[PDB]
RNA sequence: AGUAAACUGAGAGUAGAGUGCUUAGUUGAACAGGGCCCUGAAGCGCGUACACACCGCCCGUCACCCUCCUCAAGUAUACUUCAAAGG
RNA sequence: AAUAGGUUUGGUCCUAGCCUUUCUAUUAGCUCUUAGUAAGAUUACACAUGCAAGCAUCCCCGUUCCAGUGAGUUCACCCUCUAAAUCACCACGAUCAAAAGGGACAAGCAUCAAGCACGCAGCAAUGCAGCUCAAAACGCUUAGCCUAGCCACACCCCCACGGGAAACAGCAGUGAUUAACCUUUAGCAAUAAACGAAAGUUUAACUAAGCUAUACUAACCCCAGGGUUGGUCAAUUUCGUGCCAGCCACCGCGGUCACACGAUUAACCCAAGUCAAUAGAAGCCGGCGUAAAGAGUGUUUUAGAUCACCCCCUCCCCAAUAAAGCUAAAACUCACCUGAGUUGUAAAAAACUCCAGUUGACACAAAAUAGACUACGAAAGUGGCUUUAACAUAUCUGAACACACAAUAGCUAAGACCCAAACUGGGAUUAGAUACCCCACUAUGCUUAGCCCUAAACCUCAACAGUUAAAUCAACAAAACUGCUCGCCAGAACACUACGAGCCACAGCUUAAAACUCAAAGGACCUGGCGGUGCUUCAUAUCCCUCUAGAGGAGCCUGUUCUGUAAUCGAUAAACCCCGAUCAACCUCACCACCUCUUGCUCAGCCUAUAUACCGCCAUCUUCAGCAAACCCUGAUGAAGGCUACAAAGUAAGCGCAAGUACCCACGUAAAGACGUUAGGUCAAGGUGUAGCCC
C-alpha cells in the first residue's frame, strides 16, 4: 500500500490561534466535546496564542486545514500567502460565532 | 599537459559542493505526515520504522526513526539530522530522539 | 618531475638571483636575437636563462623579443628621457651580457643597500600592534609590566568590580 | 577485452531509438511549438534593438524573416 | 568364461515365519571385429562475462511501491528592465 | 591531499572513487564546581517603551563624526592634476584628501559567441566606418573585501525634487522567522569626540558591570560525566533476543553458543565536558595501446618551438585522384537441334517445366591469376586496359570560432538492370520461429545531379626531432624512453540522454549537463571449473554397430509413493525403493486409545530437537592415482609455477596405487583403495556436545 495515503473527504483539520491562552483552552475544550467522529473527523493540527503566522499557513497547507483566529489579526502578507496556498483564514471575535462557523465547515464535509 | 596548456586552462575549478538532504544545515525542523516501515535492501531483512515529514523548507522527505520503539504520529514536530540509513535506499535523514515531540527511547 | 628543460628557471629562488635592477630611466628593453648561428649563442642563452630574472627584478619594464629580424643579435634600451642605448651582443656570452647591462644601466650595490635600509624604518621595534605589523601586540608582553588579565588575574583592588562595591 | 561496456551502450541506444519511434508524432508537435517560440524569441531580440536606439518602428522597409521554417 | 543362462543344495536369523539375503556345487554358451559418427577418458591445445564453479551466469518486455528528473495545453502569480531619455 | 589506513576479486596486480585517522567552528543529545579573560540574533523581516547631540553671552560650530549592518558590489590600491580641511592670519609650502584623467583589481558558466554604435579625424562645418571579442567581448549566476583596516548601504523606487509610505542594519528590548535566541545595567572617573577663551558641559562612543561551557588561562578537602569496546582503531564478562527487535563513518553484524543488537559487568579514550549532525581546512608539473582520454582527415592567423642555417644518401617508378573511351572470363536474353525433367540440402517441401544440356549471338553489372608483391593517397579509400590532366609546403607545431574532404547505409530527381538483396510472400523447422535453412521478389548496391556527414572512420598507439644510454620493465599487447607542441582525459551509472544553439539534416547529426542512485565500476592476470571446444589415441561388458538372457505387458510375492487410519521412525538421482530388517501375529515397539506409577532397573530416566555440533561405521567419484611434511629454485621475491634422458631446477621422508597376503598358480576373483568431493547416510546400534522434558 502507498506509504502516503489520501486523507478522506470527511476530515476537517483546524488551526486554532487566539489572543490569550485562556481563550485558546476554551476553544480546545469545545473541540474535545466532538462526538460525531463517525460521520466526520475533527483534527487539531496546531494551536497557539498570537496573530496568524506563516507557520500556521504552512501547517494548514500541509494538512489542508482551516485556520480559525479568535480575537487575532492576519496581515496582508499572511492573507495573500494564504490565497496562493489555498488556505482559509477565518478570523472571529465571538466564541459562539467561531463555533457556528466550525459547525458549518463540518457540515460541508458530511455526505449528502 | 604542457605548461602552455596548464597556463591556458588555469587552476583546476572545483565544482560547488553538493548540498545534502539538509541543504548544508546541521538540523531541520519537520512536521510528521505519516509513519510506516521500509524494508532494507539485500542481504538485510527487517521492518525499519520510518516517517514522511515536511521540512521547514517545504520539502517532504523520508526520515528514519532510530531506537527500539517510537510513538510519533501525524501533525507532530520533529528535528531531523543528516546521516544516511545504509540499507534503506534513498533514506538520508534521521529523526533526533529526545527533541520536540520525539522522546528518548524507553530503557529496556 | 617539473616539466621542461632546466626547470630551475621556474623557481622563486632562481628568479631572485638576478643582479640587474635597472635605473628608473629604463622603460623598455627590446631583445633582437637569432635562433641559429654560433655567434648568436649568448643571446639565445640570455633570453633562455636571464630574461626571466631581469623581468622578475624589473616588473614594470617592458621586455619585448624579436626573432631573426636582423643579421646579428643586439639589445636596445629605451629611457624615459627619450635616449636609446644600443648594446651589441654578438660573440658575447650570456654572463657577459648580464654583466654589461648591469654596469651601464643597473643600480650599484650601494644604491640598493640604501633602499633596503629605508624600508626598515617602516617597522619600528617600539611600536605595538598586530603581529603582521609589529613585534608585540601589547605592553603586557614586556616582562616587569602588569601582565594581561587573561593570564594573571589582577588584584581585587585594581578591578572596577570591587572598586565600585567598596565605594558604593 | 570483453564487450560489456559496448553492450550497455547498445541497449541504451536500442531503447532510445525505439522510444523515439513510439512517440514520433508527439515529438513532432512539440518540435513545431518550440520552433514557433524560437521565432518569436528572435523577433523580440530584434525589436529590442531598434526600440533601445530611440526608433519607434522597425527600419523603413525591414521585415523580420522566418529563419527557422523548413522552407 | 567355467562367465552369462538354466538347475540343485546349504547356512545365517525365529518358538514359528521370506518368491529375501549369504554361500557351495552341477550343466554350460554366443559375440569379442570393426568405428570415432554417438557418449566419455587420457595427452596436448583453444576459449571463457563461470569461481558452493554450466543445475554457472545473464538481457529485455510486462505490476505494486519508493526517489528524482524532463516535456507540456491553457491560465495565473511574482520578479526583472525603462529616465543611462526627450521637449 | 599525509609517515598514511580501510574497502572492488575465488585470488593477484594495476587504476580508481568513497570513507577512516588530524585540526577548527556552528547546532542537537546527555552532562556541568569556582575564578579571570575573550567572544557572543538565524534573518537588509516588522518593531511597543526608554535612552543614544549638544555646546555656547544670543552668531556660528556640531548633530556630515562615532555607533550599525553586509543588501548591493571590481567607487578600496598606484600615478597625474587639483578643490575643501589642519598649521591663528598669507603659508607664497608642507600635511591630509575629494571630483576628474590614466593604469591595476573576485569566483562559476562558452549550452552566455558574437556585442550592436560599442570608433577616429577636424577650430568648426562635417568627413571616414570604424570599436570590443575564443589571449573570452557581451551576458547570466554567486559573494562584502586584499582585515592596524577598507568598501558599500542607511525602509523601498540604484539616486530621492517627487512618490510609496511612516522606517531601531544606534544601545537595551520585542514579534515573526531559523537547527541558531546576551541586560529593557551603571557611569561620564579614564581615553576619544563635539562645543567653549576657559573653569567646564554632553556623549547607549567608550569605560566598569550583567547573562551564556563558544574558547583560552588557573585552581579546587568534598564533587565526572559523554562516547566507545568486530576490523580500520585504544578497550567486554554474564544474560536476553533468534535475519525478529535493532546496529553501522567504511567494510559489515543479527536466521538458537552474537567479543558488532538490548541490558548488565568490566575496560578504553577524552574530560567540565563529551561528540551526533553540518560546514570548512588538507587536491593542476598525473595521464591518454587495453583502466577516463591522440578528438575520422588535412590545411591558417596571432603565436609557440629549437627539431630552421650551414649539411647532406630513395629524386622517380608499383593498387592516389578526375575525365573520356575500351573488354577478357562468367551471367542474362533470344534462335536451331535434342532431353523430361530442372532447382533445392543433414533431409525435405515449395518453386520452375516458354525447363534443362550443346552451340552461336550477347552489358550503363562486377574486375580470376599476377599479389609469397606491400605500393599510392590527408584520411576515407585505391589491385581489368588505354590515354589525358595530375599528386601542397627549401624550418616544425597549429583552427571544435573557419574551409575542403570523409566507407557503408540513407534521402530527393531522372535513367540502367546481369546478379545479389533489407522488407515482404510462400516452403520447411519449432512448444512458439516475427529467426537460423529453401524459393520468389522489391527498396538498395550502378550512372547523372544534389543532399545526409555517420563507422570497432581502430594499426583504439597524435605531429616533428632524437636515443638504445641506462634506474629496461606493474600485467598484457606491438621493447623502453628524451625534447617540443597541439588535442584530449579526471569513480561508476544516469548519458551516443535532457535542454540550448547550429545544420538542405524533421524517427536526423554535432556540441552536451544535472537531480535521484551506488561503493564500487574498470583494466590485465593466476588457478580451477566448464565448453552443443580443436587435434591425436582410445574405451573391451563396452561409447557406437554388434552377442546372450532379461525388465517394461499377465498373475502373484515384496518395497516405495499416494490415499486412508485414533495409530511410528529412518532411507528416498547416480549413491533410496526384499533399504536399517541375516526379517513386525503378542513380544519385538519406538506408534494409537484408555488406565496406572513418581528419587522411579540405575549416585534416575528420555527412540525429545539438532547427522547443519560430532565420535563410531559407511556410501560416492574409486571400473580413480594421486595427496602431503620439509627444503630448493623460477616468476623483478604477485596470485602461482617447477618437464625435455643426446635432459633445460628440482630433491623429497610419509600416505595411496604397486608389491605382498587369502582362495586352486605367477592367472583370476577377492581383499585393499590415500587426500578430498556431495554440511551425502545414520543422534532410532552405542556414545556424545548444545537446547529442551522432570506429576
Ligand atoms: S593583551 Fe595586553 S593586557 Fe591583554
Ligand atoms: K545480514
Ligand atoms: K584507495
Ligand atoms: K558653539
Ligand atoms: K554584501
Ligand atoms: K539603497
Ligand atoms: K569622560
Ligand atoms: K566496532
Ligand atoms: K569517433
Ligand atoms: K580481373
Ligand atoms: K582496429
Ligand atoms: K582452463
Ligand atoms: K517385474
Ligand atoms: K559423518
Ligand atoms: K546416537
Ligand atoms: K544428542
Ligand atoms: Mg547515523
Ligand atoms: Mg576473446
Ligand atoms: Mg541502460
Ligand atoms: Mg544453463
Ligand atoms: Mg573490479
Ligand atoms: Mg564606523
Ligand atoms: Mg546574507
Ligand atoms: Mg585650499
Ligand atoms: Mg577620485
Ligand atoms: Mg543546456
Ligand atoms: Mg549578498
Ligand atoms: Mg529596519
Ligand atoms: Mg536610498
Ligand atoms: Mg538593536
Ligand atoms: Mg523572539
Ligand atoms: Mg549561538
Ligand atoms: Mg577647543
Ligand atoms: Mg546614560
Ligand atoms: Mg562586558
Ligand atoms: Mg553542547
Ligand atoms: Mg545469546
Ligand atoms: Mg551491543
Ligand atoms: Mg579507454
Ligand atoms: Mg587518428
Ligand atoms: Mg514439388
Ligand atoms: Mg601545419
Ligand atoms: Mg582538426
Ligand atoms: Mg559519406
Ligand atoms: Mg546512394
Ligand atoms: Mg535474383
Ligand atoms: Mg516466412
Ligand atoms: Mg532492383
Ligand atoms: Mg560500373
Ligand atoms: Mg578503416
Ligand atoms: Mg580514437
Ligand atoms: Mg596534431
Ligand atoms: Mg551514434
Ligand atoms: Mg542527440
Ligand atoms: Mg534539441
Ligand atoms: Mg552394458
Ligand atoms: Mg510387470
Ligand atoms: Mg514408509
Ligand atoms: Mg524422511
Ligand atoms: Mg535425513
Ligand atoms: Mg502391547
Ligand atoms: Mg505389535
Ligand atoms: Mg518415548
Ligand atoms: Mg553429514
Ligand atoms: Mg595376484
Ligand atoms: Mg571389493
Ligand atoms: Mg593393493
Ligand atoms: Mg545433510
Amino acid at each position: 500500500p502507498k506509504e502516503k495515503r489520501e486523507r478522506d473527504s470527511n476530515v476537517l483539520s483546524v488551526i486554532i490561534k487566539g489572543d490569550v491562552d485562556g481563550s485558546v483552552e476554551a476553544i480546545l475544550n469545545i473541540i474535545d466535546t466532538y462526538d460525531a467522529s463517525h460521520e466526520c473527523e475533527l483534527e487539531l493540527v496546531h494551536f497557539g496564542v498570537g496573530d496568524v503566522s506563516a507557520n500556521d499557513v504552512n501547517l494548514a497547507e500541509t494538512f489542508d486545514g482551516v485556520i480559525y483566529g479568535f480575537n487575532v489579526n492576519a496581515g496582508n502578507v499572511i492573507q495573500q500567502s494564504a490565497a496562493k496556498k489555498g488556505v482559509k483564514i477565518k478570523l472571529h471575535k465571538i466564541i459562539y460565532r467561531l463555533v457556528e462557523d466550525l459547525q458549518e465547515e463540518l457540515s460541508s464535509r458530511l455526505p449528502c | 599537459a604542457t605548461l602552455n596548456q596548464m597556463h591556458r586552462l588555469g587552476p583546476p575549478k572545483r565544482p560547488p559542493r553538493k548540498l545534502g538532504p539538509t541543504e548544508g544545515r546541521p538540523q531541520l525542523k519537520g512536521v510528521v505526515l505519516c509513519t510506516f516501515t521500509r524494508k532494507p535492501k539485500k542481504p538485510n531483512s527487517a521492518n525499519r520504522k520510518c516517517c514522511r515529514v515536511r521540512l521547514s523548507t517545504g520539502r517532504e522527505a523520508v526520515c528514519f526513526i532510530p531506537g527500539e520503539g517510537h510513538t510519533l504520529q501525524e501533525h507532530q514536530i520533529v528535528l531531523v539530522e543528516g546521516g544516511r540509513t545504509q540499507d534503506l535506499p534513498g533514506v538520508k535523514l534521521t529523526v533526533v530522539r529526545g527533541k520536540y515531540d520525539c522522546g528518548h527511547v524507553q530503557k529496556k | 618531475p617539473m616539466k621542461g628543460r632546466f626547470p630551475i628557471r621556474r623557481t622563486l629562488q632562481y628568479l631572485s638571483q638576478g643582479n640587474v635592477v635597472f635605473k628608473d630611466s629604463v622603460k623598455v628593453m627590446t631583445v633582437n636575437y637569432n635562433t641559429h648561428g654560433e655567434l648568436g649563442e649568448g643571446a639565445r642563452k640570455f633570453v633562455f636563462f636571464n630574461i626571466p630574472q631581469i623581468q622578475y627584478k624589473n616588473p614594470w619594464v617592458q621586455i619585448m623579443m624579436f626573432k631573426n629580424m636582423t643579421p646579428s643579435p643586439f639589445l636596445r634600451f629605451y629611457l624615459d628621457s627619450g635616449e636609446q642605448v644600443l648594446v651589441d651582443v654578438e660573440t658575447k656570452s650570456n654572463k657577459e651580457i648580464m654583466e654589461h647591462i648591469r654596469k651601464i644601466l643597473g643600480k650599484n650595490e650601494e644604491t640598493l643597500r640604501e633602499e633596503e635600509e629605508e624600508k626598515k624604518q617602516l617597522s619600528h621595534p617600539a611600536n605595538f600592534g598586530p603581529r603582521k605589523y609589529c613585534l608585540r601586540e601589547c605592553i603586557c608582553e614586556v616582562e616587569g609590566q602588569v601582565p594581561c588579565p587573561s593570564l594573571v588575574p589582577l588584584p581585587k583592588e585594581m578591578r572596577g568590580k570591587y572598586k565600585a562595591a567598596l565605594k558604593a | 577485452k570483453n564487450v560489456l561496456k559496448i553492450r550497455r551502450r547498445k541497449m541504451n541506444h536500442h531503447k532510445y531509438r525505439k522510444l523515439v519511434k513510439k512517440t514520433r508524432f508527439l515529438r513532432r508537435k512539440v518540435q513545431e511549438g518550440r520552433l514557433r517560440r524560437k521565432q518569436i524569441k528572435f523577433e523580440k531580440d530584434l525589436r529590442r534593438i531598434w526600440l533601445k536606439a530611440g526608433l519607434k518602428e522597425a527600419p523603413e522597409g525591414w521585415q523580420t524573416p522566418k529563419i527557422y521554417l523548413r522552407g
